[PDB]
C-alpha cells in the first residue's frame, strides 16, 4: 500500500475519542490531570447548563464521530472528556504548501452553559509560551479570531447562528481561513497590497518567521513533550511522514537561501534561516529516535 | 447637586435635568386609601421637593385590605395624619406634611401637580376646572374592585423633552451623494436603525465640513442602510469620514380640560383583546357617582342582583350610546370591593404620570386609561352569601372574591426567590392579600445584604438596616405591616449548592414560585426545579421603564427556557486590543487592565504567602502550568515589589508610558498612519481610528488623576500606606526617569531554580492582597482609576470622553431601575398569582404582561401552549417524563428501556455528566454496566450522593427499532 | 397589504405583506429590516402570541393593523 | 457565455458574464442572483486581484474560466 493510503487508514480510527481529563479528588472535588486553558471557567460554570445544551452536544458528538475532515494534507482530531462533552481538545495538522505544513497545532475548546446560544470558546495552546504569533488571527496570548465566533452586530450570515452554525463549521473555518498559504495577507488592509514587490518581500519575511516558529513549536516540542491526549496520534503522524517533513524543511531552507532584493528583509531572512537550521538539526536528531508504532 | 449615592439607579432612568426639575415641584395628594398610599410611596421614593397628604375620610376596617400603614388601633383617626409619620421615613430629602382642611382655591395654588382620589363628581369637576384655568397639572385616579381609571390633564401647553426615553443612536457614514436628494450610506453595510422622519446631526465630516455642528435635519429612510437628508449640492464634495447622531426633538401638546374631555375621550388601550372595554368602563365610572347620589352615598352591595340591575338602569338613563350590559353588571357586582395588587399597579402608573408632569420627560397618558382584571374572578362567579363581610381586615377582598377564596389563600404556600425591589413588592402584596395567614406560609430567600443605593426603590428597608440581610429585614417589615402573616426567611442563593435546604420535599408542599431575580442562571435553575416538581411559576423582570411578566402553568404552557433571549453583546478582539472606536471599548479595556494589574497579578503571590506548602502542590500541576505560576509569583514578589511609595509612583508613571506611548508607537510602526490600499480607501479609515501617542504633562488633570489613582491602588495592593495628596504625587512623578523605547518588527531545572529563588530572596512577611473591584464606594479609587484609564485611551484615539456617570453605568454593568415599574410589574404578577390560586387552567384566563411606562405602553398575550411531539404515536410535552423505580444496574436500565419502550439508548446523561454513550471506551463501558445507577452517577460526577436526594433526572437520546433518532421525555429515576 | 410593527421601545416598522404568508416569512422580513433572528422575535396581536407554521388569515391580520414586538428582561 | 464563480458553500456556480464585461458588470451579474452588493465582492483569479475598472479580457478570463470569489473577507 502507498504511504498516503496507510496514513489515511491508520488515522481514520482515532479521529474522535475520549480521554480522562478529570479525575476524582478529596472532599467531593475534582482536579485536572491535563493542562486545559479553560479550567477556571469550567470551575466557575459549575453545574449550570441550558436544557437544550445536552441535546445540542449529543447531536454535535454524533456529527463529529463521522464528519471530521481527513486527508494526507490536513486532518483534525478531537478528544473530549470521558464524563463531560463540553470540554474538548482539538489537534489540527497544517495543510500542505503552507508555512504550517505538517505541524501539529493544539486548541482547547470549552462549551459555555448557554451553548448553542453563545459561541464556544477556543484557545490556541501551541504558541511557544506566548512568544510566537503564528497568524494575524492567532494572537500570541492564545486567543483565536473568527467572524463566526462573534455575536457582535456584524452580518446575519457571518454571525454565530444558533441553528446553522456548528463546531465542525468552526473547525473547517479555521482550517480554510487561518492556515492559508499566505498568512501575511490575512490582516485587513494588507490584502490589497499583494502583487507588489514590497508586499511579496513582506510575505516572504512573515513566512520565514513562521517557518522556524512552526519547526520549533509545532514539531520539535510536540515530539519531545506531546500532550497526553494526543500522544500516540502525534507519534504516528510524525513517524509516517518523517521523510516528507525532512524534504519540506530542506526545500524551505533552499528557498530561504535565495538572494533578496532589500537588505532590511535580507537580514531578517538570514537570521530566520540560521534559526531554522539550528532547529532542523535538533528535529533530525529527534526524528531518528522515534520507535516505529505497532 | 443630586445625591448620586442614593439616586444612582434612578438617575440612569430619569436624568440630571429631570431630577433637578422634580426637586422643585410640590405635590398634593387627595385621598389616602390603598391607591393613594401606593401613589404617595412611589412619589416619595421618586424624590420630589415636597408632598402634602390631604384626606377627609377616617380609617376603617375596610381600609386594611390595601393600606399597609394603618393598623386596627388607627381606626377612627384620619388616614393622612396616621400615615404621614410612616410615609416620611421613606425619604429624608422629601418634606411630607398632612392637611385636613378644605381644598380652597388659594390652597391649590401652591402645588405643581394635584392628584385626586375618592373625590366626588362635583369636587372633581370644580378642582379640574380650577387647575386647567390656573395651569396646574391634575391627575384623577380611582379603583373599584377589579377596575381602574386614570385621567391626566397637564395644561393647555405641555412640553416633552424626551418622548420615548431611548438613548440616541449614532452611525458612521461611508459615502454621501452630491445632488438635490443626497443619499447617506452607512459603513460596510451596517443598519443605522434610524426611524422615518428622524432628525440627525453630523460631525467629523471631511469635505462636507458645513454639515459639522449643523442644526438637525429631517431625514427620509430610503432603506435599512440608506437615508436622504435633502439637497446637498450647496456644500463641497465628500471625501471620507463623518458620524451622524440622532437628536431628540421636543414636542408640545395640548391637554383638553376634564369638562371637555369627558364627551370626546381618547383612550389608551390597556388590553388589545378588549378594545370595547374602555368605552363601557367610562360610562360605568361616570354613572357610579349618579348611583351613589341616588342611594344615600352607598355603593352597590357585593354580588347583589337588584343593585346590579339598578346600576344598569342608571347607566342606560345616563348615556345614549350602546354599552356592554354584561360588563356593566359585573362592574356593579364587584365595584364595592378593593384589592392590593390592583392598587399597587395603578399607584405605580399614577406616580409615573406625576413624575412626567413634574419633569416633562416621557409622553403622558392622552388622556384616559381604563384597566380591568376580570379574569381573576371564578368562571361561575361568587355567591352573594359568600361575599358578605365577616368583620375582618379582608372584608374589601371578600367583597370581590368571597370567603372561600380567602380560605384558599390562607392555606396557600408560595416561594419568593430574591428579595430585591420586585421581591419586596411581591412580599408586601402577598402579606396584604392574606396569603399563608392560616395553615400556609410565605418563603423568601436572598443571599445579598442591604446597600444604601437599594433604599431608593426598596421601601421595606431603612438607612439603619444597612449591612443586614435583605430577606430577614423584609420579613420583619411585612410582619409589622400585617401581624397575621407567617414568613420563613433564608439567606441562601438558589442553585445546585443549596439543594440541602431546597430539596425535593421542600418543593413538594409548595403551591407556586415567584421569581424576582436579576440573572438568567437563577431563572433557568428555578424553571428546571418548577418543571421537575410540576408547580406553577411566575417570572418578572424589569429594565428601567420596561417590564414583563411570564406565567408558567404545569401541563398547560411552555417554560421560560422554551424560548430564547438575545445573547450578551461581546466586543471583537481587535476592537478591544488595538482598534477601539467607541467609549464602551475603552471602558472594557480599562476594566480588563484593572483586573489584570491589581487582581490577577497578585492572586498567586497571596496564595504562596498564605499557604506554606503551596510550592509542593503547584509542582504537581501538568503541562507548563507550574512554570506559569512560579514565574508570576517571582515577578509579583521580587521583580516588581515596591519598597516605598516612590517606587509605586515610578511604577505608575512607567505603566502610563507603556500603555499610552510605547504600545501606540509600536502599533503605528506596524501600520503607518498614511497607509493606503490599492483601490483608494486608507487603512486608517472607517471603523479604524488612527491613534497618536500622548505626551505626559503633570499639569494635565487627566494624567495626574491616572498617576494618583494607579499609585494609590498599587500601594494598597502591597500594603504600603497610601499618600492621598495630589501635590505630593505631582512632585514625586516629576523625578521619574522614563527609559527610551524603540519599535520592533530543562523545565524541572527551571522550576527548581525558581523555587530556590522564592525560598531565598522572597520574604513571607509581605502583605500581598488582590483588590476586588467595587463600584458603589467613592473612596476606593476604583472608579477614578477606571475613568482615567478609559478617558486616556479615548484621547489616544480621539474618541470623545465620557464622564464618571456614564463610565460607572457601562463599566459597572449597572441595570437602571425605578420604583414605579417595580410596583406595576409586581401588581401584575400578583394578579397572575391570584389567577393561579383560583384554579384556572384555560390559557385564555392567563395573560403574559409587557409594559413600557415611558411611551406609555402595556399589552397582554395568552401564554403559548407546550409544544407537542410524538414517538411511536404517543404525544408528549416538556412536562411528561418516564418513571423508573427501584435500584437497577446500567445494563438493567438499558434493557428495561429496550424491552418496554422499544428504544435503544445511544447516549445517557445526568446534568452536565455523561453516564453512557456509543463512543465511550469499551473498558469503561464494561466496568459501568454491572454497577448500580447511583454508583455510576457518583463515579461520573465525582461527588457523593446526599441523603436528601430521593430521585435523579436523566436525559436520553434513543433510536427506534428502525434505527432513526427520536426525541423522548426525560427520565425520573426514583432511588429506593 | 401594509402592516405596522411597534417595538416595545417605541420604534415603528412598516412591512409589505399579503395575507396567507407564514409567520416565518413575516419574521424573515422583520429580520431583514432590523436584524433580530427569527427565534428571538415575539409578535403579539389582539392578545395572542403569533407562532410559527400559521398564516395571517388565521389571526385575521388585515390592512393597517398593528403588531407588537415584545421582549423579556433580566433585571429585578 | 458561461464562466464559473466561487460561492459561500465552497462550490463554484455557473454565471453569464463576458470578457468585455467590466468587473463592475461581473459584480452586477453576480448580484442579480442573490442581491449581494457589488462592493462586498472581490473577484479574484488564482489568488490575483480583480477590480471594477478592468474587464475580464485584460486577465484573459473567458469561456470555461473559474473565478475564486471571496466576499471581501473580514476579520478581528
Ligand atoms: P434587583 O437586583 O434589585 O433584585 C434581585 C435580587 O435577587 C437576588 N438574587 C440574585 N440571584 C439570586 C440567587 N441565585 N439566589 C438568591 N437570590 C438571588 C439579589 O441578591 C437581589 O437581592
Amino acid at each position: 500500500k502507498s504511504i498516503e493510503q496507510r496514513y489515511l487508514e491508520l488515522m481514520k480510527k482515532r479521529q474522535f475519542d475520549t480521554f480522562d481529563m478529570i479525575v476524582e479528588s478529596d472532599n467531593n472535588s475534582f482536579r485536572f490531570v491535563v493542562s486545559h486553558h479553560f479550567e477556571k471557567m469550567v470551575r466557575l460554570a459549575g453545574d449550570r447548563y441550558h436544557p437544550s445544551r445536552v441535546k445540542r452536544l449529543a447531536q454535535e458528538a454524533v456529527t463529529l464521530s463521522t464528519s471530521l475532515p481527513l486527508s494526507f494534507s490536513s486532518s483534525v482530531f478531537v478528544r473530549c472528556d470521558t464524563d463531560r462533552l463540553d470540554i474538548m481538545k482539538v489537534l489540527i495538522t497544517g495543510p500542505a504548501d503552507t508555512p504550517y505544513a505538517n505541524g501539529c497545532f493544539e486548541f482547547d475548546v470549552f462549551f459555555p452553559p448557554d451553548y448553542p446560544n453563545q459561541p464556544m470558546l477556543i484557545n490556541l495552546e501551541t504558541t511557544g509560551r506566548h512568544s510566537v504569533r503564528f497568524n494575524p488571527n492567532l494572537y500570541n496570548d492564545g486567543k483565536v479570531c473568527l467572524s463566526v465566533l462573534n455575536t457582535w452586530h456584524g452580518r446575519p450570515e457571518e454571525k454565530w447562528n444558533a441553528q446553522t452554525s456548528s463546531f465542525l463549521q468552526v473547525l473547517v473555518s479555521i482550517q480554510s481561513l487561518i492556515l492559508v498559504p499566505e498568512p501575511y495577507f490575512n490582516e485587513p488592509g494588507f490584502e490589497r497590497s499583494r502583487g507588489s514587490p514590497s508586499g511579496t518581500n513582506s510575505s516572504r519575511e512573515y513566512n520565514s518567521n513562521i517557518y522556524q516558529a512552526c519547526v520549533r513549536w509545532a514539531m520539535l516540542e510536540q515530539i519531545r513533550s506531546p500532550s497526553q491526549c494526543f500522544k500516540d496520534v502525534i507519534h504516528k503522524h510524525f513517524w509516517l511522514k518523517r521523510e516528507e517533513i525532512c524534504a519540506q524543511i530542506e526545500g524551505w531552507i533552499e528557498e530561504l537561501g535565495k538572494p533578496q532584493y532589500t537588505e532590511r528583509a535580507s537580514r531578517t531572512i538570514s537570521f530566520n534561516s540560521m534559526v531554522l537550521r539550528r532547529h532542523y538539526r535538533h528535529l533530525r536528531e529527534e526524528l531518528s529516535k522515534l520507535k516505529p508504532p505497532r | 447637586d443630586i445625591d448620586e449615592s442614593l439616586y444612582s439607579r434612578q438617575l440612569y432612568v430619569l436624568g440630571h435635568d429631570a431630577m433637578r426639575r422634580m426637586a422643585n415641584s410640590d405635590i398634593l395628594l387627595s385621598g389616602l386609601g390603598g391607591l393613594g398610599l401606593e401613589i404617595a410611596k412611589n412619589v416619595i421614593l421618586g424624590g420630589v421637593k415636597s408632598i402634602t397628604l390631604h384626606d377627609t375620610a377616617t380609617c376603617g376596617l375596610h381600609d386594611l385590605s390595601s393600606q399597609f400603614y394603618l393598623t386596627e388601633a388607627d381606626i377612627g383617626k384620619n388616614r393622612a395624619e396616621a400615615s404621614c409619620a410612616q410615609l416620611a421615613e421613606l425619604n429624608n430629602y422629601v418634606r411630607t406634611v398632612s392637611h385636613t382642611g378644605p381644598l380652597t382655591e388659594e390652597f391649590l395654588r401652591k402645588f405643581r401637580v394635584v392628584v385626586l382620589t375618592n373625590s366626588d363628581g362635583e369636587e372633581q369637576q370644580r378642582i379640574a376646572k380650577f387647575a386647567h384655568e390656573n395651569g396646574i397639572a391634575l391627575i384623577i385616579a380611582e379603583t373599584r374592585g377589579l377596575f381602574a381609571k386614570v385621567f391626566c390633564d397637564f395644561g393647555e401647553s405641555f412640553t416633552i423633552y424626551d418622548q420615548d426615553g431611548t438613548q440616541p443612536i449614532s452611525t458612521m457614514i461611508a459615502s454621501i451623494t452630491h445632488d438635490a436628494q443626497g443619499v447617506v450610506t452607512c459603513l460596510d453595510e451596517t443598519r443605522h436603525g434610524f426611524n422615518d422622519g428622524d432628525y440627525v446631526t453630523f460631525s467629523e465630516v471631511q469635505g462636507m465640513q458645513e454639515l459639522n455642528g449643523c442644526q438637525p435635519l429631517k431625514i427620509t429612510v430610503l432603506g435599512p442602510y440608506t437615508f436622504s437628508i435633502g439637497d446637498t449640492s450647496k456644500f463641497g464634495e465628500y471625501k471620507s469620514g463623518g458620524v451622524a447622531t440622532q437628536v431628540k426633538m421636543p414636542k408640545t401638546i395640548s391637554f383638553k380640560p376634564l369638562a371637555q374631555a369627558t364627551e370626546e375621550p381618547e383612550f389608551l388601550i390597556s388590553d388589545f383583546a378588549k378594545l370595547d372595554s374602555p368605552a363601557t368602563l367610562h360610562v360605568a365610572f361616570n354613572a357610579l357617582s349618579c348611583y351613589r347620589k341616588a342611594h344615600n352615598g352607598a355603593l352597590p352591595r357585593p354580588w347583589n342582583e337588584e343593585d346590579a340591575n339598578s346600576f344598569l338602569e342608571v347607566v342606560r338613563a345616563s348615556s345614549n350610546a350602546e354599552v356592554d350590559e354584561k360588563l356593566v353588571l359585573q362592574f356593579a357586582k364587584i365595584c364595592s370591593g378593593n384589592t392590593c395588587p390592583l392598587d399597587a399597579a395603578v399607584g405605580g402608573i399614577v406616580a409615573q404620570e406625576v413624575l412626567k408632569a413634574c419633569s416633562g420627560k416621557f409622553t403622558p397618558i392622552y388622556q384616559w386609561l381604563y384597566f380591568d382584571a376580570l379574569e381573576c374572578l371564578p368562571t361561575e362567579g361568587v355567591e352573594e352569601a359568600d361575599a358578605q363581610p365577616v368583620g375582618s381586615r379582608y372584608d374589601s377582598q371578600i367583597a370581590i372574591f368571597g370567603k372561600k377564596f380567602q380560605e384558599k389563600l390562607a392555606d396557600s404556600k408560595w416561594f419568593i426567590v430574591g428579595a430585591g425591589a420586585i421581591g419586596c413588592e411581591l412580599l408586601k402584596n402577598f402579606g396584604m392579600l392574606g396569603l399563608g395567614t392560616g395553615n400556609g406560609q410565605i418563603f423568601v430567600t436572598d443571599m445579598d445584604l442591604i446597600e444604601k443605593s437599594n433604599l431608593n426603590r426598596q421601601f421595606l428597608f431603612r438607612p439603619h438596616d444597612v449591612q443586614k440581610p435583605k430577606s430577614m429585614t423584609a420579613a420583619d417589615a411585612i410582619k409589622r405591616m400585617n401581624p397575621e402573616v407567617n414568613v420563613t426567611a433564608y439567606e441562601l442563593r438558589v442553585g445546585a449548592e443549596t439543594e440541602k435546604v431546597f430539596s425535593e420535599d421542600f418543593f413538594g408542599k409548595l403551591d407556586g414560585v415567584a421569581n424576582a431575580l436579576d440573572n438568567v442562571d437563577a431563572r433557568i435553575y428555578m424553571d428546571r426545579k418548577c418543571i421537575f416538581n410540576r408547580i406553577p411559576l411566575v417570572e418578572t423582570g424589569t429594565l428601567g421603564t420596561l417590564g414583563n411578566v411570564q406565567v408558567i402553568v404545569p401541563f398547560a404552557t411552555e417554560s421560560y427556557s422554551s424560548s430564547q433571549d438575545p445573547p450578551e453583546k461581546s466586543i471583537p478582539i481587535c476592537t478591544l486590543k488595538n482598534f477601539p472606536n467607541a467609549i464602551e471599548h475603552t471602558l472594557q479595556w480599562a476594566r480588563d487592565a484593572f483586573e489584570g494589574v491589581f487582581k490577577q497579578s497578585a492572586e498567586n503571590a497571596a496564595q504562596y504567602i498564605a499557604d506554606p506548602q503551596f510550592t509542593e502542590r503547584i509542582a504537581k500541576l501538568p503541562g507548563i502550568q507550574p512554570l506559569e505560576i512560579l514565574d508570576s509569583i517571582k515577578k509579583a514578589l521580587i521583580d516588581d515589589k515596591p519598597k516605598s511609595f516612590a517606587h509605586c509612583v515610578e511604577w505608575a508613571r512607567l505603566y502610563w508610558e507603556d500603555q499610552y506611548v510605547n504600545q501606540i508607537k509600536q502599533l503605528l510602526f506596524n501600520f503607518p498612519p498614511d497607509q493606503i490600499t490599492s483601490s483608494g480607501q486608507p487603512f486608517w479609515s472607517g471603523p479604524k481610528r488612527c491613534p497618536d501617542p500622548l505626551v505626559f504633562d503633570v499639569n494635565d488633570p487627566m494624567h495626574l488623576d491616572f498617576i494618583y489613582a494607579a499609585a494609590n491602588l498599587r500601594a494598597e495592593v502591597y500594603g504600603i500606606e497610601q499618600v492621598r495628596n495630589r501635590e505630593t504625587i505631582a512632585e514625586l512623578v516629576q523625578k521619574v526617569k522614563v527609559p527610551e523605547f524603540k519599535p520592533r518588527s530543562l523545565d524541572q531545572d527551571r522550576v527548581d531554580k525558581i523555587i530556590s529563588e522564592l525560598l531565598k530572596n522572597a520574604d513571607k512577611s509581605s502583605k500581598i492582597t488582590p483588590l476586588e473591584f467595587e463600584k458603589d464606594d467613592d473612596s476606593n479609587l476604583h472608579m477614578d482609576f477606571i475613568v482615567a484609564c478609559s478617558n486616556l485611551r479615548a484621547a489616544n484615539y480621539k474618541i470623545p470622553p465620557a464622564d464618571r456617570h456614564k463610565s460607572k453605568l457601562i463599566a459597572g454593568k449597572i441595570i437602571p431601575a425605578i420604583a414605579t415599574t417595580t410596583s406595576v410589574l409586581s401588581g401584575l404578577a400578583v394578579l397572575e398569582v391570584i389567577k393561579l390560586i383560583v384554579g384556572h387552567r384555560d390559557l385564555v384566563k392567563f395573560k403574559n404582561g409587557f409594559a413600557n411606562l415611558a411611551l406609555p405602553f402595556m399589552a397582554f398575550s395568552e401564554p403559548l401552549p407546550a409544544a407537542k411531539n410524538t414517538y411511536y404515536g404517543k404525544e408528549w410535552t416538556l412536562w411528561d417524563r418516564f418513571e423508573v423505580t427501584g435500584e437497577l444496574s446500567l445494563q438493567e436500565f438499558l434493557n428495561y428501556f429496550e424491552e418496554n419502550e422499544k428504544l435503544k439508548i445511544t447516549m445517557l446523561s445526568q446534568g452536565v455528566s455523561m453516564l453512557y454513550s456509543f463512543f465511550m471506551p469499551k473498558a469503561k463501558c464494561s466496568e459501568r454496566l454491572p454497577l448500580p445507577m447511583s454508583e455510576v452517577v457518583r463515579r461520573v460526577s465525582k461527588r457523593r450522593l446526599e441523603p436528601h436526594e430521593r430521585s435523579l433526572v436523566f436525559e436520553i437520546c434513543c433510536n427506534d427499532v428502525d434505527g432513526e433518532d427520536v426525541e423522548v421525555p426525560y427520565v425520573r429515576y426514583t432511588l429506593p | 397589504m401594509q402592516i405596522f410593527v411597534k417595538t416595545l421601545t417605541g420604534k415603528t416598522i412598516t412591512l409589505e405583506v399579503e395575507p396567507s404568508d407564514t409567520i416565518e416569512n413575516v419574521k424573515a422580513k422583520i429580520q431583514d429590516k432590523e436584524g433580530i433572528p427569527p427565534d428571538q422575535q415575539r409578535l403579539i396581536f389582539a392578545g395572542k402570541q403569533l407562532e410559527d407554521g400559521r398564516t395571517l388569515s388565521d389571526y385575521n391580520i388585515q390592512k393597517e393593523s398593528t403588531l407588537h414586538l415584545v421582549l423579556r428582561l433580566r433585571g429585578a
